[PDB]
């Protein structure tokens, strides 16, 4: 087999290879997600295809679980195998223990796991860093994010991919209690986060919804647009 | 060291300053500066097909040079010196530009490194323009001296005919790389400039 | 335990590009399909006259249909042969047939594919022509370092094989009779080898409906007045 | 990098495997084989540096089985190695198949043994090449010479060292004459072939001369009291 | 890159290591407590945005009862030994009933420390080493016992071990101030007002954690009760 | 950038036109100096090795050589003028240059060794430039010191030395001036789908 | 061993990307110009050959047309021996597909099973990556007609129309004008490809043996899958050849 | 750049004209340049067994209590040599023109034919550095004679100043003999360059080849 | 390219004549001046240890003839003829060594390498004789400029007094330059006799392909 180490120290004690990795992270595409009061929205950028492309296989907002969704920025390469894996481990969570999923226990397995392909031999580290989203027992919501080097985080509003800063500027600015107020304001702000990074992209915006009891909802194209319609 | 807010914030002030001018000279001052030399070399004076009628004849005091080759001289002359001083300006731009010194990233620090050797061309050229020129002064004084010294060889009125010519040559090679020194260094300025004034930094990693 | 074959900036593979030039510096070889069967003529070459002809055959059956030839690192070809007999033998297991060219050769170039990526091992610096006879139709194939086999009605390999597509640009028609591939494929080792032409230097093998048979020295020196 | 460790040249070459066939001829010892048409013998150099040193503790030929003879020349680390796994394997013949190992196949097997250490990167070519003479019923005195590239064939006459140039020359004349195969007078022309070239005149304790006949299929070594006999009595 | 991860130097130094020991330099400033009536530790969350959650983010996880945490540099390399950690901490009294002492805790983890490596091994192996500097406190019927561990793996007893960035000023500081029988009220004073000066940040019962343990009193995480109130005691 | 947005399209002035005239001067100019310099090399004047026929009459105890300055009549004008053009094939190349990357950088090497090879060539006419000044200068300054010279006929004689060199070497120029032209076009014209397109310009993101 | 020559495709650029992938969409390039077009009536897929010579035979079906199962279908561009591998790989996921379930797979199914496998090896191992870029085209129960294409990478999408290899630029560019989404069926659409085959080739005068078309429908409940007849194909080429006359 | 049928041909034509003088100057003219340059070399004229017999004789007398001229066997053995040597720096920008017009298009793709090339051109530079040399020495020789007879008339008083013209005299005598030798030598190492390698110099990578990979 | 068998013939000619040349270079040129310089510098001529009455020193004024140094003109005599023949040989020996050269592969060219700082030895040599040729012109140019600028000058002696160091300076370099071309003829022959190995057979050609 393959046997050596991969991330190696460095003189000043930075890791070469993470921050190349959280680089690649930065690359790609933008995306967004905000944990609203009754709810959870999703929300990413869509690079603008010209008359091609069928948007079942392009669409980076997925689902763990009914309880969970989750969406990813970077890569797309390794983002797939993280899904498959985590919802595994959403299917062998219940069917070790009869309770459902809990957003914190789902979360840390899949951060534990790009830790693992850091240490070990061989691996590499991902570069995506995925929103772990979904709702708790008696309906409170928890949004994490993940790290390519095995970190997770809770955030209340947050943005991912190309920009991230730079959105990340908008929400503290703009993040109050006036956000994430109804299932509307929470939308409206996933829009207006994604429109500062936007440039002549206009309808690219797809969003996703997840209300209580129910499963992911995706917005479709004319709903987006109706809120989309109000800017100014 | 400690913190001066004024006397050390006057260094920034002269930083800022040279960041206002750059950015003032690739969007105004450099474009019409190189268009100006372009009129410059289509000039009918330095369009000059015939060679044979600018040889100076030498009365062998009755002593003088072609004055429409010294004009032309006169003429290229400030552009040369106009090109040294914004040579200057740029290459003390790019080193206030260089960050700390690090081991990792530092790839964008060698690539500003690599376009400030490309500059040290420019610096040895232009100098050596100038300095051609006024040898060419002395080159043709001592020709018609050593002619009115001995009146016998008549070479040296071919030579300073020779010069004559010499020197219209070499001028319409000096304006194209005038021209050029503009020219060029706009574009690499304009290549390495937008995202990577900064190339890394202002990044980090979301943890340590 | 590391695969040193790599991308090059032109994308070209590096290990493999040197393995066929390693091919080209070779003995001469050539086929031709024609007819009811398929011709394949080598050239070997000794370094002395105290070295056996009839000892090693660069010329090897497979199974009854098949047979193949070579040119490239001699050891090298070794271990394709022991690798070829025994993946036909579980073939003739499981569907208790004789193993079609076409089945045969994919499963064979594999083993060039599985050696061009698991780590620790060189690429081949062989390459093969296939004969085979099945079901009335004739099959020549040849296979690449890589382990790319295409179809050819007619081929060179080895050295000088581009005057040797120049003969088979003409010298090679249709209809041709399979006797007069033989010295057709003759005519175009006639130019590339040189010195002293003898029936034990030229090593000559067909496959046909009576199935692959390897020609003997006193056959060919019948073959060589042309 | 590709004059290290075995991988393709630009033109083709292999530089590790070609830098064994120096080390192969670094050994200093020159050796020489002849197969005739009743037996094949075998002359090798050998060479005793010191006097402490004892003749039947460092031989050069080895003993794969009792019908197969066994030559070795180059650095004697790879020697004993390749003797070792092909004695494993020709009595593992014997556990399969049921009778003795023909020269052929041990050879083959030999080879491909010797073939994966130049496929694999991992390994090393051996530094020394094999001759491996016998007996068939079908195809009589076989001798063989395998290097460490992997490849053998058939010869009628081989050699090996620094003066394998010379000696294959020498080998050519005797061929190209026709010469009459008899046993022992084939053991002078390896004999002289090593005389001729080195111009010497050995002693009998400085050569070692194995040999095998159609009557003694057994490999066998020529005593150096017999050896002198042949050297002076008989160097005409 | 032109070096292995095991070579020595020619000083007698691991370039692995030393790097490891280099790179927490980097990392939260935090500093440990052991007092003749407890254990004391406290740490900086090091919190970059308002929208990080500091209460999601923990560096003083509970093994045991008796037994608390410390982190710093990369969190996740803290949390996969203290993963472990736990394990090994339940089988003890799985087998013997019984908690397990703050020795044996260490000792534990020195194991699973001292066995980074990579070739001859299996891919379930950690290569490198940690980024993280660990204090280990805790009270038994032996008394109160806080333990300092770096990358290298050892576990020595000492009164109080600085980690983090401000660790160089700071160890040297909380020599001088912590001295004798200092309980456990006198030592969060002392130790919050040597960290809020080596910090950026002033100090808040957000910016910052702080925990106890005591011979009658197990490991208790203080809430916003606590917090807010010993930051106003100090 | 956020630069004035007045005078920027300027550029497309060098950057296309200036451009594309430097290409006309390689598959069109370049190849119809070479026909030009070859009439030149058929003259049987450079032919001629006699020193007597070459060199012209000269009285001291001046007359002058005015053959040499016909054949610098021709001289001159060719190796200058090529020397602009290789001066464009320089610019022709800096508008090419991409932008800065790692990957992909092989075009850029390509650009360098090119340019590096016409900075040879413009040194190897500038160092003619510079020795077409010498003959004036190196023959003036013997027939003067000649001049003086009356009981040696070494040095005096050694003077035409100087002027049957002459002859050679400015058919040794020609000549090799000749060879500038096409060796100028065939470098550019071999990698020039790699020169103009030195990354294909193909980034895709999947990621 | 010898970590000297280890070239470590696990390591990111200084860029943040791979450098054999990057390397590897390149390669693909360099191959052969491949089109497929996603229409109503059913897919649609022509290739060109860049072998081209008077010995060459070709005794199978296509040449970088294979059929993946009874209801799909793939196309190649790029390196010709790893090609095989995948083919491989797509039978056996598809085939251990109809054990639990005996049913068809899906086409998005089939293609994400071996994107995961093709990014494995970018991942860990040690091993090269793959440098062969494949087409996917086929009917399932749900979603219907089908057109997808892969890259080395593992990331994949997809597509109305496309086009891989040589001349990606030109094709998908001249592949947009005219192109009628949801519209231009098989009949009409299949001129589209000869005109665009005859676009990418540089050399003129495009020959029906220098390419190469398969089709894929499925009519009265049962999928059909054949090779367009070269005979017809001229005809089909006759057809454009009389195009720029009227 | 558009495409000439013409124009580019003057380039491919200018390409094969230089193939059949090369092969002209390996084949003929390089063989019959040796010949000539040895018996030029076994000339009597350099064949002198003393350096004395070529001093040239200037009347110069010392003060005691004039006619000067150069050395006519010098001159004609330089007037001889000079020919030969605009003749090998001409045809070694030829087949330095030739090589350069044989560098095929830049890539990594078996590029050691072309390092083969390399090589060679830098042994051509090396005697372009020598063979222009001493077109400059002899120039030298000239003005370094010259004003040394000068010198000598100048300060009829000193011995050194008679000996030392006639030290250049022995020099520049020497000196011819080195320089023959050298063109001599010349033809055939630059032969030997490249006839050897003639087959990789010829052809740097193959002729037409590739796989389609 | 094509050629003549007239054209092979010239070119093995010299190949013939310079090999002969080369190996009577090793095995009699050079034992023969190696012992040819050893015995000049036991000559009481080279040998001379007082360096004060070598010079020759002249008056400073029908101006009286003023010689050189009548020893060191005497022993440059055997000086010059030996810093030719040196660089002439060496020369022969360049070129042969050139001829030596193997046909150019891409690999197992060590056998090239070692030639290579032969080369390099030799061209080291050849620079230091054509030095020596310098110091031949340059006493002659030194005391000849110089002492007539010690005779135009009667108001400063001590340009004679720098005169009286040239020719110590001379007969000390005199001895110097024959000492380093002894040493050059040992040098020269230690390192092409060891190395003759690889110099004549840089290729074993052992290639089984």
């Amino acid at each position: 087999s393959y046997d050596r180490a991969i991330t190696v120290f460095s003189p000043d004690g930075h890791l070469f290879q993470v921050e190349y990795a959280q680089e690649a992270v930065k690359k790609g595409s933008t995306a967004v997600g905000v944990r609203g009061k009754d709810i959870v929205v999703l929300g990413v950028e869509k690079k603008s295809v010209a008359k091609l492309q069928d948007e079942r296989t392009v669409r980076k907002i997925c689902a763990l679980d009914d309880n969970v969704c989750m969406a990813f920025a970077g890569l797309t390469a390794d983002a797939r195998i993280v899904i498959n894996r985590a919802r595994v481990e959403c299917q062998s969570h219940r069917l070790t223990v009869e309770d459902p999923v809990t957003v914190e226990y789902i979360t840390r397995y899949i951060a534990s796991l790009k830790q693992r392909y850091t240490q070990s031999n061989g691996r590499r580290p991902f570069g995506i860093s995925a929103l772990i989203v979904g709702f708790d027992f008696d309906g409170t919501p928890r949004l994490y994010q993940t790290d390519p080097s095995g970190t997770y985080h809770a955030w209340k509003a947050n943005a991912i991919g190309r920009g991230a800063k730079s959105v990340r500027e908008f929400l503290e600015k703009n993040y109050t209690d006036e956000a994430i107020e109804t299932d509307d304001l929470t939308i409206k702000l996933v829009i207006k986060a994604l429109l500062e990074v936007v440039q002549s992209g206009g309808k690219n915006i797809e969003l996703a919804v997840m209300r209580r009891d129910q499963p992911l909802k995706i917005l479709n194209p004319e709903e987006i647009e109706k809120y989309v319609a109000e800017i100014e | 060291l400690r913190v001066q807010p004024e006397a050390q914030a006057k260094v920034d002030v002269f930083r800022e300053d040279l960041c206002t001018k750059t950015e003032n000279l690739l969007g105004s001052y450099f474009p019409k500066k190189i268009s100006e030399l372009d009129a410059f070399l289509k000039e009918p004076a330095l369009n000059e097909a015939n060679l044979s009628n600018l040889k100076a004849p030498l009365d062998i005091g009755p002593v003088n040079c072609n004055e429409k080759i010294v004009v032309l001289l006169q003429r290229l002359k400030p552009e040369i010196k106009d090109v040294i001083e914004q040579l200057n300006l740029v290459t003390t731009w790019l080193q206030l530009q260089i960050p700390r010194i690090e081991d990792g990233n530092n790839f964008g620090v060698a690539v500003q490194e690599k376009v400030f050797e490309l500059m040290t061309s420019l610096h040895t050229k232009l100098e050596g323009f100038h300095t051609q020129i006024s040898k060419y002064f002395s080159e043709r004084g001592d020709a018609v001296t050593k002619a009115a010294k001995q009146p016998h060889v008549g070479d040296y009125r071919q030579l300073v005919h020779e010069l004559d010519e010499a020197e219209y040559r070499d001028i319409r090679l000096m304006v194209m790389e005038i021209r050029n020194a503009y020219a060029v260094l706009y574009d690499i300025i304009l290549k390495n400039f937008e995202k990577l004034k900064k190339p890394r930094g202002e990044t980090k990693g979301m943890i340590y | 335990s590391f695969s040193l074959t790599t991308f090059s900036p032109s994308g070209k593979l590096v290990q493999i590009e040197y393995a066929l030039a390693a091919v080209a510096g070779g003995a001469p070889s050539v086929g031709i399909k024609a007819a009811n069967g398929v011709v394949l003529a080598t050239e070997k070459k000794q370094k002395s006259i105290l070295y056996d002809e009839r000892s090693v055959h660069k010329v090897e059956p497979i199974t009854k249909h098949i047979g193949l030839v070579y040119s490239g690192m001699g050891p090298d070809y070794r271990v394709l042969v022991h690798r070829a007999r025994k993946l036909a033998q579980q073939y003739y297991l499981v569907y208790q047939e004789p193993i079609p060219t076409a089945q045969l050769v994919q499963r064979v170039a594999s083993v060039m594919q599985e050696y061009t990526q698991s780590g620790g091992v060189r690429p081949f610096g062989v390459s093969l022509l296939i004969c085979g006879w099945n079901e009335g139709r004739p099959y020549l194939f040849q296979s690449d370092p890589s382990g790319a086999y295409f179809a050819w009605k007619a081929t060179a390999m080895g050295k000088n094989y581009v005057n040797g597509k120049t003969f088979l640009e003409k010298r090679y028609n249709e209809d041709l009779e399979l006797e007069d591939a033989i010295h057709t494929a003759i005519l175009t080792l006639k130019e590339s080898f040189e010195g002293q032409m003898t029936e034990d230097n030229i090593e000559v093998g067909i496959c046909n409906e009576a199935g692959f048979r390897r020609l003997t020295p006193t056959e060919v020196k019948d073959y060589l007045a042309a | 990098f590709d004059r290290h460790i075995t991988i393709f040249s630009p033109e083709g070459r292999l530089y590790q495997v070609e830098y064994a066939f120096k080390a192969i001829n670094q050994g200093g010892l020159t050796s020489v084989a002849v197969r005739g048409k009743d037996c094949a013998v075998i002359v090798t150099q050998k060479k005793v540096p010191d006097k402490l040193l004892d003749s039947s503790t460092v031989t050069h030929l080895f003993k794969i089985t009792e019908n197969i003879g066994c030559v070795m020349t180059g650095m004697t680390a790879d020697s004993r190695s390749q003797v070792q796994r092909a004695r494993y394997e020709a009595a593992n013949w014997k556990y399969k198949y049921g009778y003795e190992i023909p020269v052929d196949m041990l050879c083959k097997r030999i080879a491909d043994i010797s073939q994966v250490y130049t496929q694999n990167a991992e390994m090393r070519p051996l530094g020394c090449c094999m001759i491996l003479i016998g007996i068939d019923e079908e195809q009589g005195p076989q001798v063989y010479k395998c290097d460490p590239a992997g490849y053998y064939c058939g010869f009628k006459a081989t050699a090996a060292g620094v003066k394998q140039t010379e000696s294959t020359s020498f080998l050519e004349k005797k061929v190209k004459k026709k010469f009459d195969w008899t046993f022992e007078q084939t053991v002078e022309t390896a004999i002289t072939c090593l005389s001729t070239v080195l111009s010497i005149d050995f002693k009998p304790s400085e050569i070692e001369v194995g040999v095998v006949t159609v009557e003694n299929p057994k490999f066998r070594i020529l005593t150096e009291a017999e050896i002198d006999a042949h050297l002076v009595a008989l160097a005409e | 890159y032109d070096r292995g991860v095991n070579t020595f130097s020619p000083e007698g130094r691991l370039f692995q290591v030393e790097y490891a020991i280099e790179a927490i330099k980097l990392g939260s400033t935090a500093i440990g407590i052991q007092t003749s009536e407890g254990v004391c530790l406290a740490v900086e969350k090091r919190i970059t945005s308002p929208l990080m959650e500091p209460s999601s983010i923990e560096k003083i996880v509970e093994i045991d009862a008796h037994i608390g945490c410390a982190m710093s540099g990369l969190i996740a390399d803290a949390k996969t030994l203290i993963d472990k950690a736990r394990v090994e901490t339940q089988n003890h009294w799985f087998t013997y009933n019984e908690t397990m002492t703050v020795e044996s805790v260490t000792q534990a983890v020195s194991n699973l420390a001292l066995q980074f490596g990579e070739e001859d091994a299996d891919p379930g192996a950690m290569s490198r080493p940690f980024g993280v500097a660990l204090l280990f406190g805790g009270v038994d019927e032996k008394g109160p016992q806080l333990f300092h561990m770096d990358p290298s793996g050892t576990f020595v007893q000492c009164d109080a071990r600085a980690i983090g960035s401000a660790s160089e000023g700071a160890q040297s500081s909380l020599q001088e101030v912590y001295h004798k029988s200092m309980t456990l009220k006198e030592a969060i004073k002392s130790s919050l007002i040597i960290l809020k000066q080596v910090m950026e940040e002033k100090l808040n019962a957000t910016n910052i954690e702080l925990a106890t343990v005591q011979p009658g009193q197990n490991f208790h995480m203080f809430t916003k009760e606590e917090l807010e109130e010993v930051i106003k005691d100090i | 950038v956020r630069l004035s947005g007045e005078a920027r399209k300027q550029v497309e002035v060098f950057r296309q036109n200036l451009f594309q005239e430097a290409e006309e001067f390689l598959y069109r100019f370049l190849p119809q100096k070479i026909i030009y310099l070859n009439q030149l090399l058929q003259e049987d004047s450079l032919n001629v090795a006699d020193l007597t026929s070459l060199r012209a009459p000269l009285d001291i105890p001046l007359p002058g050589n005015e053959k040499v300055l016909s054949l610098l009549a021709l001289v001159k004008p060719e190796v200058w003028t090529l020397k602009e053009k290789c001066i464009l094939v320089i610019t022709w190349i800096q508008h090419l240059i991409p932008k800065i990357e790692d990957g992909n950088d092989f075009g850029v090497a390509i650009q360098e060794k090119v340019l590096e090879r016409v900075n040879a060539v413009k040194t190897k006419v500038e160092a003619f430039q510079t020795t077409i000044s010498k003959y004036f200068s190196e023959r003036g300054d013997a027939v003067a010191k000649a001049s003086k010279e009356t009981h040696v006929m070494d040095y005096r004689a050694l003077v035409h030395e100087r002027d049957e060199a002459a002859y050679g070497e400015l058919r040794a120029m020609v000549l090799d001036l000749r060879a500038f032209y096409a060796e100028l076009y065939h470098i550019i014209s071999s990698n020039l789908e790699k020169i103009v397109n030195p990354k294909g310009e193909e980034k895709p993101s999947m990621y | 061993m010898s970590r000297r020559y280890d070239s470590r495709t696990t390591i990111f650029s200084p860029e943040g990307r791979l450098y054999q992938v990057e390397y590897a969409m390149e390669a693909i390039g360099h191959a052969g110009t491949c089109l497929g077009i996603l229409a109503n009536d059913g897919v649609l897929l022509a290739a060109e050959r860049r072998n081209i010579h008077k010995l060459l035979d070709e005794v199978f079906f296509s040449e970088k047309i294979y059929k993946l199962n009874e209801d799909m279908a793939c196309s190649v561009a790029g390196i010709t021996s790893d090609a095989n591998v995948l083919t491989n790989e797509l039978r056996l996921i598809a085939q251990r597909y109809l054990l639990q379930y005996q049913e068809p797979i899906p086409c998005e199914q089939l293609v994400t099973a071996l994107c995961d496998i093709k990014q494995a090896y970018t991942q860990f191992g040690g091993k090269r990556p793959f440098g062969v870029s494949l087409l996917y085209i086929g009917w399932d129960k749900h979603y219907g007609f089908q057109l997808y294409q892969s890259d080395p990478s593992g990331n994949y999408g997809g597509w109305k129309a496309t086009c891989i290899g040589n001349n990606s630029a030109a094709a998908v560019s001249m592949l947009k004008q005219d192109y009628k989404e949801g519209e231009m069926t098989l009949k009409s659409a299949l001129a589209l490809a000869i005109k665009v085959l005859n676009k990418t080739m540089d050399v003129s005068k495009l020959s029906a043996e220098k390419v190469e078309i398969a089709t894929l429908t499925r009519e009265n409940g049962k999928t059909v899958i054949r090779v367009l007849k070269q005979k017809e194909v001229e005809q089909l080429i006759k057809k454009h050849e009389e195009e720029e006359a009227k």
